[PDB]
RNA sequence: AGUAGUAACAAGA
RNA sequence: UCUGCUUCUGCUAU
RNA sequence: AUCUAUAAUAGCAGAAG
């Protein structure tokens, strides 16, 4: 009413008219944002060079009414200036804070209840003590707002858009059942609401938008422990805290998960995996809760999870989870290999493939399916689920997980299997995130085949419909428990009969990274930690400890190769390498006690973990040495430095990972002659090359050499040199 | 003893110590005259480094146009601007080859964009030369004022609401007899070739407050003809550097450490222990000088094959429009003679038509050479690129020439690759010894050449792999922490008391997160920022002794409250804040300390110094008296009969804000006019409140009879 | 407000600027001409901005500036942080640096507050400082005056003129050189004890125009966050250090003073100080590179970094390689000019050349 | 989308130079495979278009040149080393914090 | 004069 | 007749 | 597990090229 007569009012004159009349809605933003002057630049010098005036605030004409002219003292509150505009002192602004009329209704707490909640969970927090240590901080992509766990941003904002803006909302319709619940509740909890719904759309972005940043972040990635960030994680200083409120179950389960696996990692190389797993479960904390009080009242379904339950004497699942289905193998074996395949969309890439026959029970929650496949090749798959979209979902995951060629050949458009920072995702994620929003494609090059109609079911074809004469390559339709187990000292998980239900080997070797911290409490801090952590304290604690170290290293070496403290470092060697490089490297060292005037400090530190597996004998020269870090084996060179551990001959501080791990200090009877006896199996670098003794050969064609006859090798980063066998 | 602070270098390796070397706590040098000077000698460069190309006369302009491409190529180190287009086209192919079906998936990505994007992208610009006032505007009056004149000229395209429609506006704007200016009322008329002119202008200003430059230098703005075409080919370059390996852009801050990290980590993982691995700190020379407009043009051809021909089209026009551009050459000169004390203005629309004889020697000499391009105060500029008008095209350039260095295209012991951002670039080569390294260098170093990108000799550096620097971030084994390129972000903003305390302290929370900043040194830039805003907003401690105006109303207010630790500094409360609560708020920090009275003012519904809304009944404020709004003086020319136009477009958009409640949330789309929309909209809303039971018979048609009134009125004025 | 007279009207530059006029009413003079725009005239180094250097680095008796408080250590790492900012404090505050800091930060507040409100007239601005005794009471100093001429400001490039007279005991005719801007009175006679006995020295006023900007004003009131620059570098090393050694190694760098590093030459060689040496050091070099300011030391700065990395991978044993070193050469002596502050500079990085070499 | 008129013109002179129109030079790039066009036009270009690497050794660096002429002046916008102060041991005066009664 | 440095300020209307 | 383009980050809501 | 993005309000400020 007021506002049709308002635009009759603007529609009588003719300018107005004008404008209303010939501009469209879409070129009204552009005459909003149309301004006129200078604009504005560095307004920092602009508020110094106002806030020394009388009047720096512009107001409305209604504070007339509301602040006087002039206080106790005669100073002038605001001034009118030749409009409804009013020049105004800050002057005004305290007299209203001590002043002003007073209430006891803000819209405050309310309109920003989520700096509330980070209030509330500083107050009831937790510190521990500080612990000084080689901070490894990596650069990935955390939560800074968590919003609603159910929704996502997109449909956060449609349910805000239909929550304060209900009339404005175009063609979108909310979807989710969770959508329509917190848009009935958000309704509910604001009729009568007397703030502006701008402002109301703003809080409930707060509320249940989630938000995202790139960050360098060490200990839990969850927003309660990204929030306080800056007080938990330094550069050389880890603040043990524990956020206030309520713990979410997910991040739990997924810290859980986490810890465990990098415990089974580090048990599997212990000569006694069993008790150092039940040791480090023991002195590990999950988010400020004891890990042994977590395995205790978790139901989460995990190989390593369930691996450190049967330790302690619980019952566990034996199942696993894939695609949001839960997977419990009911009979048949596997191993895992890695396989480079080409996709779709020529992309190269390598699968953990499993090879062996195996069956499975897959229970969703919509969904249920009998599944039997063998090494890449979907044998058989019995569906039960409720709706169409359903068993889709549960189809579509099945060929995901049997690892067919017809499957990775399906892949269509622009697949990423990388980061947007370049860091490898998972390959079959990848696969289940593209086929499930589209699995067109896959369903057309799966394959069809004739249906014999057994049992009264029916099968299902490429176009989601039922058929009684064909149906997919193996996929039927159909109509419609913790055991007691024990564990041996290899961390065998054997059942009340006496087959294996799981092992080491079944543990997912993909390294994450905890939701919540993970404090673990022994000698080493850095035990359970992750790669690069491993590696910069592994040979900070060798160089830290370099006076026994050295003096044990000649006197009794099998003993300082026994040590504990390189046990988390072999468990980042690969296993079919360790025998190998620990033969070799306990080689070079023998060979380096043996030839006096050859002592090289940084070779003996860089190559003492190595030392610590085994001994299996080999005849390879080996110019490298492979660590996995993060899915990637970096090489440590033998002679020299490199990426990963490069010496500065200059400064003395060793350098690993770009962290520094310390100085070497003047070691007497350093070898400064330029011989070399700990780089090649069997052979003493002399120098330079000698031009004398022919041309430079490979360092796997130096075999066939004899005792007493000097060579010329190409071994080391394009360096030639003179070497002789011994 | 002498102190030398660089000496600490001796001890300390200079990337852990980067910081000590950059000097941002002093002024950025600023220009104080015209950018006549540098804009002449930036298009006499352009020229120079492809003065043997091929002189033309465009038919349409005429304006004499160099062509450097195919010209002969170049016989010394020289930066050349001569490349060759089968080499383009080559590194084009071959990129496409290493990564199939990027430019395909680029293409479709691109079409969605094109159909879907709004004119309203174009406001979200900067100062922008304005053809119709022939002056730097902002984006959004210039593209207002763009719309009106092609409105008043018949063009009416861009009434879709869609960019690819005011761009046909615009290609059917080039085919015009004449433009009219109706400006306030002066009728100006340009003919096609003046309108032609000014269409392809860019106007050229000085860029001020810049680090790390000892001499000034010319930055470009284009007009709203260029901007969309150029927006649409950066878009599709985008979507081509998102896709890439080798690209540093668009990934920015920590995600791009993050993927260079990982993308020169992978590189060292695929380089075999025998190989001798070498990197290339680079830069390139005359970066966008030697940038060809129609090299862009091919490239964008290749890239778009077999694509819908309308696509390849308005991909197309903007290397065209570029090839063809004007460089506004400024402000002009400044004329002093002491003998009589007197000063002039002498404008640049007349450098061609001047004596020489009032100018010194290196300016003649510039005006010499630049005279026979000067056309209606342009310059005829050919080739280059005007300063970052394409980085992610010749991104796009640079990386396929670092994709030429798989051993598949060296066919030699030696490879390389890399990371590059526009011109900066980080090269790793390997080599099974040194020759092979000095020969991979040489051949990436004569491929850059082959395409017009020539690589700085004096600014670039090579060294074993391990150390580099890429886009001032420094690695050793590792980025380092560089605090001080982040000091100028400290401090007081400006905005107002509320808003500065928030941005203070959550720069220095970011700080400790994301610089190294240790927490001693955080609690003394506390301490620091608390002092700068107090001494700013007159604002300290209650129980203090500095006068001001302020003074007395703050010690009545502190006197006053029985907690005084929940005011807030402000209001001459105490500082509560440590490294535990940086990322809380302040009023949620002290929330609980504040008295009920002072609590109940600070947060009134009724604050007087915050906007109200109308539902006279208004909704509650929720901001706190803090949050007060800074007089901005904009008070002497004659570009006063905008203020008028402006305060009645606001009268508007308020009406339509109060007819359509979420226009300020989202943008509104529509192609009816506002009136249209604003009565069918009381219509509908009558109509359901009426029936739903809100309003009357009486009352619903006195609302009928008015929408009837003002739709008479708009269909009969 | 000072009355406009004539040494006011001439020290200021009032009436200085040229009628500006129409190019058609003034083309046909004689000596009508582009504006001079030469390169600045060259300077040779002076060893006079060494000893102010050296002196700005000095220990004080005075602390000059005074922190605000912050909220209670709750947190056992807002403990270690207090503790280490107790240190940094103690020798930040006791640093003549600081005191330039807070001369500049008052005189660049003063002028701008003098130039925004009172545009048409000659203000009178002392020069005012605070500090605290050794004894721990308030101190008021005076250094000078300042008077400000007409600071009718459109652009933030303009520059507003003042006079300074500031007070000294430094005779003008030891370094004339120095004070080339400078006219020096004799003002007074002074009574100083030094050990035992008290002698008259003559006390001199240092009378010049200069002028600034409100960029340069701006920038004057900002150069706290030289404090910064140096503690963040500072307390990078510490914890550079304590990472190795898994400890806070804050109290074993400032009380025990083991370890060193180079931060100056003397006859000798290198010289070694303790880390709150460092700290005073980059202080200084931080508040020098505020007060004087310039393109050319932007240039140097920019340009001598790469010469800094390629010695780097020199002492990294990293085999640097160039390109056109000598073009890298050009490009960073371009930079020196005449700017006292960018020839000390260049002539440090020869010395760190010289010591780095060897 | 069309390219007409005078774009269409502009177009055609917005081309390599042994180009006339838009769609030769579209015809021409739809049509082309690379064929060693970069290895003939490398084997063409001169040898002394090169990057050769000059060693950085510990005899290599030279010091910079500093420039020539009369001695450089002060220039700070106030006294620095040579500054005096004349101090009150402690403001307990009357209006104290204004600057002219202090001086 | 001074600021300043490749062109300006040293008020303008 | 005077702060451009691009990218990231932070803050705010005429 | 993904997540500039199975994404798109706008303005200002800092940095980089
Ligand atoms: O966030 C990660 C993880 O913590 C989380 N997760 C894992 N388990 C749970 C549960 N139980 N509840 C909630 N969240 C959970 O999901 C992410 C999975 O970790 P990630 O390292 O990314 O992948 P993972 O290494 O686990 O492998 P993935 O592809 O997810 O497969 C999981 C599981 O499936 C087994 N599997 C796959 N295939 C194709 C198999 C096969 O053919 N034969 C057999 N026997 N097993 C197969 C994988 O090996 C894993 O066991
Ligand atoms: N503000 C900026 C700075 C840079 N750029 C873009 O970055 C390139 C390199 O700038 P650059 O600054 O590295 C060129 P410089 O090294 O000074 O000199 P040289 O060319 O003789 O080598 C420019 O040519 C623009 O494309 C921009 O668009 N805006
Ligand atoms: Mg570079
Ligand atoms: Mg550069």
């Amino acid at each position: 009413m007021e506002r049709i007569k308002e635009l009759r009012d603007l529609m009588s004159q003719s300018r107005t008219r004008e404008i209303l009349t010939k501009t469209t809605v879409d070129h009204m933003a552009i005459i909003k944002k149309y301004t006129s002057g200078r604009q504005e630049k560095n307004p920092a010098l602009r508020m110094k060079w106002m806030m020394a005036m009388k009047y720096p605030i512009t107001a409305d004409k209604r504070i007339m009414e509301m602040i006087p002219e002039r206080n106790e003292q005669g100073q002038t509150l605001w001034s009118k200036t030749n409009s409804d505009r009013v020049m105004v002192s800050p002057l005004a602004v305290t007299w209203w804070n001590r002043n002003g009329p007073t209430t006891s209704t803000v819209h405050y707490p309310k309109v920003y209840k989520t700096y509330f909640e980070k209030v509330e969970r500083l107050k009831h927090g937790t510190f521990g003590p500080v612990h000084f240590r080689n901070q490894v901080k990596i650069r990935r992509r955390v939560d800074i707002n968590p919003g609603h766990a159910d929704l996502s941003a997109k449909e956060a904002q449609d349910v805000i858009m239909e929550v304060v803006f209900p009339n404005e909302v175009g063609a979108r319709i909310l979807t989710s059942e969770s959508q329509l619940t917190i848009t009935k509740e958000k309704k509910k909890e604001l009729q009568d609401c007397k703030i502006a719904p701008l402002m109301v759309a703003y809080m409930l972005e707060r509320e249940l938008v989630r938000k995202t940043r790139f960050l360098p972040v060490a200990g839990g990635t969850s927003s309660v422990y990204i929030e306080v960030l800056h007080l938990t994680q330094g550069t050389c200083w880890e603040q043990m805290y524990t956020p206030g409120g309520e713990v979410r179950n997910d991040d739990v389960d997924q810290s859980l998960i986490i810890a465990a696996r990098n415990i089974v990692r580090r048990a599997t190389v212990s000569a006694d995996p069993l008790a150092s797993l039940l040791e480090m479960c023991h002195s590990t904390q999950i988010g400020g809760v004891r890990m042994v009080d977590i395995l205790r009242q978790n139901p989460t379904e995990e190989q390593a999870v369930d691996i450190c339950k049967a330790a302690m004497g619980l019952r566990i699942s034996s199942s696993f989870s894939f695609g949001g289905f839960t997977f419990k193998r009911t009979s048949g074996s596997s191993v895992k290999r890695e396989e480079e395949v080409l996709t779709g969309n020529l992309q190269t890439l390598k699968i953990r493939v499993h090879e062996g026959y195996e069956e499975f029970t897959m229970v969703g929650r919509r969904a249920t399916a009998i599944l039997r496949k063998a090494t890449r090749r979907l044998i058989q798959l019995i569906v039960s689920g409720k709706d169409e979209q359903s068993i889709a979902e549960a189809i579509i995951v099945a060929m995901v997980f049997s690892q067919e060629d017809c499957m990775i050949k399906a892949v269509r458009g622009d697949l990423n299997f990388v980061n947007r920072a370049n860091q490898r995702l998972n390959p079959m994620h990848q696969l289940l995130r593209h086929f499930q929003k589209d699995a067109k494609v896959l369903f057309q090059n799966w394959g069809i085949e004739p249906i014999d109609n057994v049992m009264g079911m029916i099968g299902i074809l490429p176009d989601m419909t039922p058929s009684t004469e064909m149906s997919l390559r193996g996929v039927r339709v159909s109509k419609m428990e913790r055991v007691v187990v024990s564990i041996d000292r290899f961390l065998r998980v054997r059942d009340q009969r006496g087959n294996v239900l799981l092992s080491p080997e079944e543990v997912s070797e993909t390294q994450g990274t905890e939701k919540l911290t993970i404090t673990y409490s022994s000698s080493m801090m850095w035990e359970i930690n992750g790669p690069e952590s491993v590696l910069v304290n592994t040979y900070q604690w060798i160089i830290r400890n370099w006076e026994n170290v050295k003096i044990q290293w000649s006197q009794d070496p099998t003993m300082l190769y026994n040590k504990m403290e390189f046990e988390p470092f072999q468990s980042l060697v690969p296993k079919a390498a360790r025998g190998q490089y620990s033969g070799f490297v306990r080689v070079l060292f023998q060979q380096m006690r043996d030839v006096l005037g050859t002592f090289d400090t940084v070779q003996i530190i860089k190559l003492l973990p190595f030392a610590a597996a085994p001994p299996e004998q080999s005849r390879m020269q080996f110019s490298s040495l492979t660590v996995n870090v993060r899915g990637s084996g970096m090489r440590i060179v033998v002679r020299g430095n490199s990426p990963v551990f490069n010496y500065n001959k200059a400064t003395k501080r060793l350098t690993v990972l770009g962290k520094d791990a310390g100085a070497l200090m003047e070691d007497p009877d350093e070898g400064t002659a330029g011989v070399e006896s700990a780089v090649l199996r069997g052979f003493l670098i002399l120098g330079k090359e000698n031009k004398r003794y022919g041309p430079a050969l490979s360092i796997n064609e130096l075999s066939n050499l004899a005792k007493g006859e000097k060579a010329n090798v190409l071994i080391g980063q394009g360096d030639v040199v003179l070497v002789m066998k011994r | 003893m002498d102190v030398n602070p660089t000496l600490l270098f001796l001890k300390v390796p200079v990337q852990n110590a980067i910081s000590t070397t950059f000097p941002y706590t002093g002024d950025p040098p600023y220009s104080h005259g015209t950018g006549t000077g540098y804009t002449m000698d930036t298009v006499n460069r352009t020229h120079k480094y492809s003065e043997k190309g091929k002189w033309t006369t465009n038919t349409e302009t005429g304006a004499p146009q160099l062509n450097p491409i195919d010209g002969p190529l170049p016989e010394d180190n020289e930066p050349s601007g001569y490349a060759q287009t089968d080499c383009v086209l080559e590194a084009m192919a071959f990129l496409e080859e290493s990564h199939p079906g990027i430019f395909e998936n680029s293409c479709l990505e691109t079409m969605e964009i094109v159909q879907q994007t709004r004119v309203d992208k174009l406001t979200q610009g900067r100062q922008t030369y304005d053809w119709t006032l022939n002056r730097n505007q902002p984006a959004a009056t210039a593209l207002a004022n763009t719309i009106e004149v092609f409105r008043s000229n018949g063009l009416t395209a861009n009434e879709s609401g869609r960019l690819i429609d005011f761009l046909k506006d615009v290609m059917d704007s080039m085919d015009k007899e004449e433009m009219e200016i109706t400006t306030h009322k002066k009728k100006q008329r340009l003919n096609k070739r003046s309108y032609l002119i000014r269409a392809l202008t860019l106007n050229t200003m000085t860029k001020d407050a810049e680090r790390g430059k000892l001499k000034r230098r010319a930055i470009a703005t284009p007009g709203m003809q260029i901007r969309g075409f150029v927006y649409f080919v950066e878009a599709l370059a985008r979507s081509i550097c998102e896709k890439l390996e080798q690209s540093g852009l668009p990934v920015g801050g920590n995600e791009k450490k993050a993927k260079l990290a990982n993308v020169v980590r992978k590189m060292m993982t695929n380089s075999q222990d025998t190989e001798l691995s070498f990197t290339i700190t680079g830069d390139n020379t005359k970066w966008n000088e030697n940038q060809n407009p129609r090299m862009f043009l091919a490239m964008i051809t290749y890239i778009t094959r077999n694509q819908p021909e309308w696509f390849r089209n308005v991909l197309s026009i903007a290397p065209i429009m570029f090839s063809n551009k004007m460089a506004r050459l400024g402000k002009g000169y400044m004329f002093e003679s002491k003998s009589m004390k007197l000063r002039t203005q002498v404008p640049a629309e007349m450098l061609a038509n001047i004596d020489l004889k009032y100018f010194n020697k290196s300016t003649r000499e510039k005006i010499e050479k630049i005279r026979p391009l000067l056309i209606d105060g342009t310059a005829s500029l050919s080739p280059g690129m005007m300063m970052g008008m394409f980085n992610m095209l010749s991104t796009v350039l640079g990386v396929s020439i670092l994709n030429l260095g798989q051993k598949k295209y060296t066919k030699t012991t030696y490879w390389w690759d890399g990371l590059q951002s526009s011109d900066d670039f980080a090269l790793i080569v390997n080599a099974p010894n040194h020759e092979g390294i000095q020969a991979g260098v040489d051949r990436f170093y004569r491929t850059c050449k082959l395409v017009g990108i020539n690589m700085s000799k004096k600014k670039s550096y090579i060294n074993r792999t391990g150390t580099f620097e890429f886009t001032s971030f420094f690695y050793r084994y590792g980025f380092v922490a560089n605090f001080s390129m982040e000091l100028p972000s400290f401090g007081v903003s400006g905005i107002n008391e509320s808003a500065d305390m928030s941005v203070g302290v959550t720069v220095i929370k970011n700080n400790m997160i994301n610089n190294d900043l240790g927490p001693a040194t955080a609690q003394m830039a506390l301490q620091l920022f608390i002092k700068d805003y107090r001494y700013t907003y007159r604002c300290h401690r209650g129980d203090t002794q500095i006068q001001t105006r302020r003074a007395f109303e703050l010690k009545k207010l502190w006197e006053q409250t029985r907690s005084k630790a929940g005011l807030l500094v402000s209001d001459g409360g105490p500082n509560l804040y440590n490294i535990r609560n940086l990322h809380i708020p302040e009023v949620c920090l002290k929330w609980e300390l504040m008295d009920e009275d002072y609590q109940g003012r600070l947060c009134n519904p009724m604050n007087p110094f915050v906007s109200h809304k109308e539902i006279s009944m208004e909704y509650d404020a929720v901001a706190t008296t803090h949050s007060w709004i800074p007089k901005r003086n904009r008070s002497n020319t004659s570009q006063r009969g905008i203020l008028e136009d402006e305060q009645m477009y606001q009268k508007c958009c308020n009406l339509f804000e109060k007819f359509f409640p979420s226009s300020s949330y989202r943008r509104p789309v529509g192609i009816s006019s506002m009136v249209e929309a604003m009565v069918s909209r009381a219509r509908i809303d009558a109509r359901i409140d009426f029936e739903s039971g809100r309003i009357k018979k009486e009352e619903f048609a006195e609302i009928m009879k008015i929408c009837s009134t003002i739709e008479e009125l708009r269909r009969q004025k | 407000n000072m009355k406009k007279t004539s040494q006011l009207k001439w020290a200021l530059g009032e009436n200085m600027a040229p009628e500006k006029v129409d190019f058609e009413d003034c083309k046909d003079v004689n000596d009508l001409k582009q504006y001079d725009s030469d390169e600045p005239e060259p300077r040779s180094l002076a060893c006079w901005i060494q000893s102010e250097f050296n002196k700005a680095c000095e220990l004080t008796d005075s602390s000059w500036v005074e922190l605000d408080e912050i909220g209670e250590d709750v947190a056992p790492i807002e403990h270690i942080a207090s503790m280490r900012r107790n240190y940094f404090t103690a020798e930040v505050s006791h640093c003549r640096a600081t005191e330039y800091i807070m001369k500049g930060v008052y005189i660049n507040t003063a002028l701008l507050n003098a130039s925004c409100a009172a545009m048409d007239d000659f203000q009178l601005i002392p020069m005012i400082s605070k500090c605290r005794t050794k004894e721990g009471r308030r101190k008021t100093n005076l250094y000078g005056f300042i008077i400000k001429g007409r600071s009718h400001l459109r652009n933030d490039t303009d520059v507003v003129n003042f006079v300074s007279m500031e007070f000294s005991l430094t005779d003008p005719r030891l370094e004339p050189h120095k004070w080339e801007k400078y006219c020096v009175l004799e003002i007074g006679d002074m009574l100083l004890r030094t050990a035992v006995g008290q002698v008259s020295r003559p006390m001199f006023l240092y009378v010049r125009t200069n002028g600034t900007s409100k960029i340069k004003m701006k920038w004057g009131m900002e150069m706290r966050r030289c404090l910064l620059q140096s503690l963040q570098q500072i307390e990078s090393m510490i914890e550079a250090e304590s990472s190795v050694k898994e400890k806070d190694l804050t109290k074993e760098f400032f009380e025990n003073k083991s370890e060193t590093w180079p931060i100056g030459e003397s006859p000798k060689g290198v010289e070694e100080g303790s880390i709150g040496k460092v700290c005073r050091t980059l202080l200084a070099k931080s508040v020098f590179n505020s007060l004087y300011a310039s393109p050319q030391l932007e240039g140097f700065s920019a340009e001598s970094r790469k010469l800094l990395l390629i010695v780097q991978a020199l002492r990294d044993n990293l085999e640097p390689g160039t390109f056109d070193l000598e073009g890298l050469y050009e490009a960073i002596e371009e930079c020196l000019i005449n700017d006292p502050w960018v020839l000390l500079n260049a002539s440090w990085f020869n010395s760190f050349l010289t010591h780095a070499l060897r | 989308f069309e390219i007409t008129g005078t774009m269409r013109r502009l177009a055609d002179q917005s081309l390599p130079p042994n180009f006339s129109s838009l769609e030769n030079f579209r015809a021409y790039v739809d049509g082309f495979e690379p064929n060693g066009c970069i290895e003939g036009k490398l084997s063409q270009m001169s040898k002394e278009v090169n990057a050769r690497i000059e060693p950085f050794l510990r005899t290599t660096p030279r010091p910079l040149r500093l420039p020539d002429g009369p001695p450089c002046s002060q220039r700070s916008k106030f006294l620095l080393m040579d500054a005096l102060k004349l101090s009150i041991e402690d403001p307990s005066h009357e209006g104290e914090g204004i600057p002219l009664y202090d001086a």
